[PDB]
Formats: structure tokens, C-alpha cells, sequence
């Protein structure tokens, strides 16, 4: 029995921003998906292309866990075919995504008085991101016709800070989202459920 | 790229930053109002300075986006809200002088206290002093002395500053492409670029005059009734054909005639409905009152209160350990934070006030999805009307019997209904001529119709001709009656009250038709009516994204102020007052003792 690092992904101290989401590779371990239910206050548990009950039966080659922090309103944008600042410029799921999305309210950990400005999201970009594309560029977005040099008129920084506070509303509180991507490639299935 | 996309990106950035900065400022203000300390004052001042600097910087950046090259109405409205220069168009010296004059008038109104002439050491301030005096005293000489002193001491001092204030405001408004300050105030009702829903600033005056022409008969009958009652109460001081004296109106300025209910009560043998004793017997607290209000708002289909509302709101006085301003206000800190600051105690008035504040909170929660600059009522009276319709629906005897405060065997007789209608009239219809006259006087002073040497004269003339109020003491040109008012001395609009009064009864008529109410309009309860709730939420979610005419058409089916719902509401009281005044004179003459 070799338990997967799911504990290191879900119970991490600090999470990554949505424009710099940390993708962790899960391989050569036993994927005990029942341990995920230890975080009972789950805001959403929606699987696409797979069933949560039949998840312990299927074997996969690589399991990609994408973890980031967004707000409550943007949790709906984490789904195939969604449109928004996060689903276009930060993190886009393909139309045939096979996996599950897990989110829970983190107003106790990620929130902070005087604003928790350690989490950022990309609001401006030249074009929409491709599925599973990551862009950590900090180049100033040129909204106008004049050349781009320094912040000013029509020259905006492409990243914006959330600034989480504990007294925010349920829609603006921080929500830690973990996206589990199950890949079945032409390779031996190293990841399987507990037997 | 086109200018529209650049403007959209600028608006997105502005909204993102303004949400956070306004949340910080509102949280500082809440911490100050909930705990009056020097540190909280300094924090609130710093947050307000940061917010004002942000608005000043963002307003300069928005000047590069021409309004003519923007086709999207939402973006155009946001840019119009951002491109407003305000007091920054004048020179630095003129702006500093205007701010100093405003602060000086505010301090004169706030620090102004009246001392007795016989005892110079015995002085009385405004609120626990002259207000309590004019509220319950029935002495002609004492009320006359108070009314004269309040505008002889505080007056004759603000007018030398009020004239320079008017001059500076006119210069500022003309610099902002307006005709005068009256146009700057009426600009909130201006709708441009929407075919069929446009509304000019000059049309507002015409509509207000047209509505007051129809209000005139009901107010005339109410004035005749009040005059007869006061003559029965104040012998040898009231004329059956003349105007009413100013100091005997139950208020310092004559705005609300509510305090005259003790003398003008139709049937004093039966007290009005007061569920204070029932709430005391059933051991109700602030939490119970707000839960009842929440159930009322859920019954019509509106969303329930958030958990942060129950957690962070101050529903009870924190005691002597914390100093708080016990003024009931609805707080919209933004980003999902909705709070209510109210020192709730066991009182039916507090029940109605909690309903009003929860209606304000529901309005705020409705347009939360709108952009930051559009997160406000479609008009300056929409919030007040939404609060007042809920206050009316809560005060109905049917709702009180449903919630278990009135006895189930309580019968609603005609005389109790007449007393309730007369009280509501003294509260609502009594302030409409006063508001109309005050706003018209301010407008004509700003337009230059009364330049320097006829302010007080034309003020008293308009008051006699409109409100029917005669001067008990002949005031000369050195006095200034309008400056004695809080809203006039603190630079606030006043037509908002007339507009919200009309919109209140319009919304009430619309929701009672949507709820299929049979009977008088004052017996209507919109409880357990999801149709009225949805019809109201269709307007509450709009905000300033769409013109107020479109929202008014969505609610009541009309694009302008209609006073017919108010007349339908007061029709039983009108029929009773007709029979009461059949044996009395109707109207008032403009000539009486000075």
C-alpha cells in the first residue's frame, strides 16, 4: 500500500494563484479518494466524465492535481464551456474534460485583516488561454494604440489582487479549488483505487 | 483598437480598485460609528482621504474617453459618472473658500444653541432643546419665542455665507456645462440616448407642478381640518379664513405635521394600534423583530439575510462600554458585506424601522451584480420608496394579526382606519407642499430670479401661497428662513422626498394590484405574494444601469410620476374630510397679521 500525495495537495499551508496554478503529478501510488472527504465543508463536488463512486474502480496512468485559490463567484467558471476572466485568461478546462472539481471555503486560512493581497488573477490578456495553458507573464497589457512603456494611460498591469478579508460575503470569500485530471495514456496504469 | 474597448478596460480596472478602496472606507466608517474613539476617527479620515484621492486620480484618466464615441449605454453612464469634475473645476482658492463656507455653516447649525433672554446662563441647544419644546408644548408665547430665536440667532449669520455659497455653486455648475446649481441637482433625473425614455431636467419642474396641482385639493381639505382643530385648541390666535402660524405647526420648520395628531385626532376615545405591549408580553427582542422582517421579505420571494449580516450587524445598543450613533442606517460595505446599525428596542416604531432598513438592504443586495458605479438606486428616491412600501405593508392590521401581535378576534372598525389614514396624511401629505416650496425657492434663487434683495419676501410669499403658513413675526431682509433647515445648510437635495413620496404610493398600487388585493389600499398586504416580489425584484436588480423611467414602467406601467395612487390611498380620508369641512370654510387667504 502506497498512499498518494493527495494529503500534501489538499492540506497544503499556502496555495498558488490562479494565474500560476501548481500542477502536481500523481503516479505510482494508491489513490484513496475516500480520504478527500475528510474536509467535510465542501462547497462543490462535481465530477465531469467520471463518477465519484466508480472513481475507486478505474485505473489511470497519470493524475494531475491543479490547485489554486479563487473567489466564490468564480467557482462556477471552473467547468467545461464556461466564460469569464478565470475561464479565459487564468485557467480553462477543455470541452471534453475527464475529472472532478473540488472546492471548499477557506475564509479561515486564506482570509486576513487589512486584505490578503498574496493571491492574484489575470484580468487582461491578448487572447483566451488554450485548455490547460499557464501564463505567468507580467508584461503590461497594451489596451491603446500608442506603444507600451511604463504604467499609465491604456497601459495596465495584467494581474489583479483579490485582497481577501474575513468579513467578505460568501461570494467574495476565498475558495481553494483542486482540479483532478485523470489521464489514460498509452502506458501502464500506475494509479489505481484501493482494493 | 476602438475607444470603446479602451473605455471598457479602464472601467474594469476602476471597478476592481474601487471595490476594495470603498470596502476599506466603509469598514472604517462602520468601526467609527459602532465605537466612537479617536483611533477610529483617524482611521476613517485616512480611508476617506485615500478614497477621495483615488476618485480624483481616476476622474482625470477618464477625461480622455469622449462620450460621443461610446455607443454602449452602460459604459456611457459609467463614464459620465466618472468624468464629473465637481468642485475640482474651480481654482484652488475658490474651492478652499467653498469648503470653508460649507464647514462653517455646518458648525453654525450644529453648535448653534439658544439662550434665554431673562437668564443668559440658561442656554438650550437644538435637539434636546428647541425640538422637544416645539414638539410637545402648547404655549403660544413659548413656541413663538423659540421659533423667532432659532432663526434670529442661527439666522442672519448664515445668509452672508449662504449668498457666497450660492455664487460659488453657480460658478461651479456653469463650469460643468450646467445652467445653475438647480440643473446640477436635477441632473439625477436626466435621461439621454434612450428613445421613448428620455427625460430632461426642465421637465422635472413641470411634472412636479402638475402633480402638486392635483395634490392641492386633498392638502387644502387637510389644511382646513387642521386649522379648525387648532382654532378649537388655540382660541383667539387662529383665523377661520387665514393661514396657519409657523410656530404652531408642531415642528420647528413645519415639515412634518405628525406632532399635531394629539390635537387633530378624529376619534380620541379609541387609541390607535400599538403592538408595543404585545411585544413586551411575548418577550420580543431585536433578533425576533429582524427575524420577523426576514420572514416577511422571504414570503414575497426575496432572498433571506446572509450569515455575515447576522454576525457583523449591531442590532442592539452595546451599552455604556461603547459609544455608538443610534441612527438607524443600512450599510452596504460592498463585496457581499451587508450590515444594519440600529439601536433596536421594544417599540412598534422600531419594528417598522427594521422593516424599512431591511428593505434598503434587499435593494442593495439586488443590484450587487451591477458595476460599481451602477450599484445605486435608479433614482434618489427609489431606496426610500422601497423602504416605505415595506414599512406600510408591515404596519397593516392584517399583517399584525398574521404575525401574532394583534388579537385574532380584533375587528377593524371604520374609525380606527380613519385615524390611521389621518396620521399617515399628517406624516406624508403635510410635507409635500413644504418640500415643493423649499425646492422651488432654492431653484429660483439658483436661476437668478430672486438675486439679492427679495429672498425672505418671496420665500414668505411662496409659503403663504403654497403651504398656507403665515409669519407670526414680520421678518425683514436680514433674516434667512431656508438656512435654518438641515438640508439647506448642509447642501443636500430636497426634491428626493417628493419623488420618493410619489414612488412609494405608485409601487404600493402596483404591488397590491399584482397581489390581487380587494378593498381599500391601506388594508393591502403584499405578504405571501411571490408575484409582487418578483415584479419588484425586476426593478431592484437594475440599479442605475437602466433609466428610472424604464424601471418605473416595469413596476407600475408608467414612465412618469403619477399622483393618482396617492389619491386612491387617501380617498376614504378625503371623503371623510369633505363631510367634515362641509360646514366650514375651505382655503386660506394670503393676507393676515404680520
Amino acid at each position: 500500500t502506497n498512499l498518494c500525495p493527495f494529503h500534501e495537495v489538499f492540506n497544503a499551508t499556502t496555495f498558488a494563484s490562479v494565474y500560476a496554478w501548481n500542477r502536481t503529478r500523481i503516479s505510482n501510488c494508491v489513490a484513496d479518494y475516500s480520504v478527500l472527504y475528510n474536509f467535510a465543508p465542501f462547497f462543490a463536488f462535481k465530477c465531469y466524465g467520471v463518477s465519484p463512486t466508480k472513481l475507486n474502480d478505474l485505473c489511470f496512468t497519470n493524475v494531475y492535481a491543479d490547485s489554486f485559490v479563487i473567489k466564490g463567484n468564480e467557482v462556477s467558471q471552473i467547468a467545461p464551456g464556461q466564460t469569464g476572466n478565470i475561464a479565459d485568461y487564468n485557467y480553462k478546462l477543455p470541452d471534453d474534460f475527464t475529472g472532478c472539481v473540488i472546492a471548499w471555503n477557506s475564509n479561515k486560512l486564506d482570509s486576513k485583516h487589512s486584505g490578503n493581497y498574496d493571491y492574484w488573477y489575470r484580468s487582461l490578456r491578448k487572447s483566451k488561454l488554450k485548455p490547460f495553458e499557464r501564463d505567468i507573464s507580467t508584461e503590461i497589457y497594451q489596451a491603446g494604440n500608442k506603444p507600451c512603456k511604463g504604467k499609465g494611460p491604456n497601459c495596465y498591469f495584467p494581474l489583479q489582487s483579490y485582497g481577501f478579508r474575513p468579513t467578505y460575503g460568501v461570494g467574495h470569500q476565498p475558495y481553494r479549488v483542486v482540479v483532478l485530471s485523470f489521464e489514460l495514456l498509452h502506458a501502464p496504469a500506475t494509479v489505481c483505487g484501493p482494493k | 483598437s476602438t475607444i470603446e474597448e479602451q473605455a471598457k478596460t479602464f472601467l474594469d480596472k476602476f471597478n476592481h480598485e474601487a471595490e476594495d478602496l470603498f470596502y476599506q472606507s466603509s469598514l472604517a466608517s462602520w468601526n467609527y460609528n459602532t465605537n466612537i474613539t479617536e483611533e477610529n476617527v483617524q482611521n476613517m479620515n485616512n480611508a476617506g482621504d485615500k478614497w477621495s484621492a483615488f476618485l480624483k486620480e481616476q476622474s482625470t484618466l477618464a477625461q480622455m474617453y469622449p462620450l460621443q464615441e461610446i455607443q454602449n449605454l452602460t459604459v456611457k453612464l459609467q463614464l459620465q459618472a466618472l468624468q464629473q469634475n465637481g468642485s475640482s473645476v474651480l481654482s484652488e482658492d475658490k474651492s478652499k473658500r467653498l469648503n470653508t463656507i460649507l464647514n462653517t455653516m455646518s458648525t453654525i447649525y450644529s453648535t448653534g444653541k439658544v439662550c434665554n433672554p431673562d437668564n443668559p446662563q440658561e442656554c438650550l441647544l437644538l435637539e434636546p432643546g428647541l425640538n422637544e419644546i416645539m414638539a410637545n408644548s402648547l404655549d403660544y408665547n413659548e413656541r413663538l419665542w423659540a421659533w423667532e430665536s432659532w432663526r434670529s440667532e442661527v439666522g442672519k449669520q448664515l445668509r452672508p455665507l449662504y449668498e457666497e455659497y450660492v455664487v460659488l455653486k453657480n460658478e461651479m455648475a456653469r463650469a460643468n456645462h450646467y445652467e445653475d446649481y438647480g440643473d446640477y441637482w436635477r441632473g439625477d433625473y436626466e435621461v439621454n440616448g434612450v428613445d421613448g425614455y428620455d427625460y430632461s431636467r426642465g421637465q422635472l419642474i413641470e411634472d412636479v407642478e402638475h402633480t402638486f396641482e392635483e395634490i392641492k385639493p386633498l392638502y387644502e381639505h387637510l389644511h382646513a381640518y387642521v386649522r379648525a382643530k387648532l382654532m378649537n385648541a388655540y382660541p383667539s390666535y387662529i383665523s377661520p379664513i387665514g393661514c396657519l402660524p409657523a410656530h404652531l405647526l408642531g415642528d420647528m420648520w413645519g415639515r412634518f405635521w405628525t406632532n399635531l395628531y394629539s390635537l387633530t385626532v378624529p376619534f380620541g376615545q379609541k387609541p390607535n394600534i400599538d403592538v408595543t405591549d404585545a411585544m413586551v408580553d411575548q418577550a420580543w427582542d431585536a433578533q425576533r423583530i429582524f427575524k420577523e422582517a426576514e420572514k416577511f421579505f422571504v414570503s414575497v420571494g426575496l432572498p433571506n439575510m446572509t450569515q455575515g449580516f447576522w454576525e457583523n450587524s449591531m442590532l442592539t445598543d452595546p451599552g455604556n462600554v461603547q459609544k455608538a450613533v443610534c441612527h438607524p442606517t443600512a450599510w452596504d460595505l460592498g463585496k457581499g458585506d451587508f450590515r444594519i446599525l440600529m439601536c433596536t428596542k421594544v417599540t412598534m416604531d422600531d419594528f417598522l424601522t427594521a422593516h424599512h432598513e431591511m428593505g434598503h438592504i434587499q435593494y442593495d443586495m439586488a443590484y450587487a451584480a451591477q458595476p460599481f458605479l451602477l450599484r445605486n438606486g435608479a433614482n434618489e428616491g427609489f431606496h426610500e420608496a422601497v423602504g416605505e412600501i415595506m414599512s406600510l405593508s408591515a404596519a397593516t392590521p392584517k399583517h399584525l394579526k398574521s404575525i401574532g401581535l394583534l388579537s385574532p378576534d380584533f375587528q377593524e372598525d371604520n374609525e380606527t382606519e380613519i385615524n390611521f389614514l389621518l396620521k399617515q396624511a399628517l406624516t406624508i401629505v403635510g410635507t409635500l407642499p413644504f418640500t415643493y416650496m423649499l425646492e422651488k425657492w432654492r431653484w429660483m434663487v439658483f436661476k437668478g430670479e430672486i438675486p439679492k434683495d427679495q429672498w425672505m419676501k418671496k420665500w414668505w410669499e411662496m409659503k403663504r401661497e403654497i403651504v398656507g403658513v403665515v409669519e407670526p413675526v414680520p421678518h425683514d431682509e436680514t433674516y434667512c428662513d431656508p438656512a435654518s433647515l438641515f438640508h439647506v445648510s448642509n447642501d443636500y437635495s430636497f426634491i428626493r422626498y417628493y419623488t420618493r413620496t410619489l414612488y412609494q404610493f405608485q409601487f404600493q398600487e402596483a404591488l397590491c394590484q399584482a397581489a390581487k388585493h380587494e378593498g381599500p389600499l391601506h388594508k393591502c398586504d403584499i405578504s405571501n405574494s411571490t408575484e409582487a416580489g418578483q415584479k419588484l425584484f425586476n426593478m431592484l436588480r437594475l440599479g442605475k444601469s437602466e433609466p428610472w423611467t424604464l424601471a418605473l414602467e416595469n413596476v407600475v406601467g408608467a414612465k412618469n410620476m403619477n399622483v393618482r395612487p396617492l389619491l386612491n390611498y387617501f380617498e376614504p380620508l378625503f371623503t371623510w374630510l369633505k363631510d367634515q369641512n362641509k360646514n366650514s370654510f375651505v382655503g386660506w387667504s394670503t393676507d393676515w397679521s404680520p
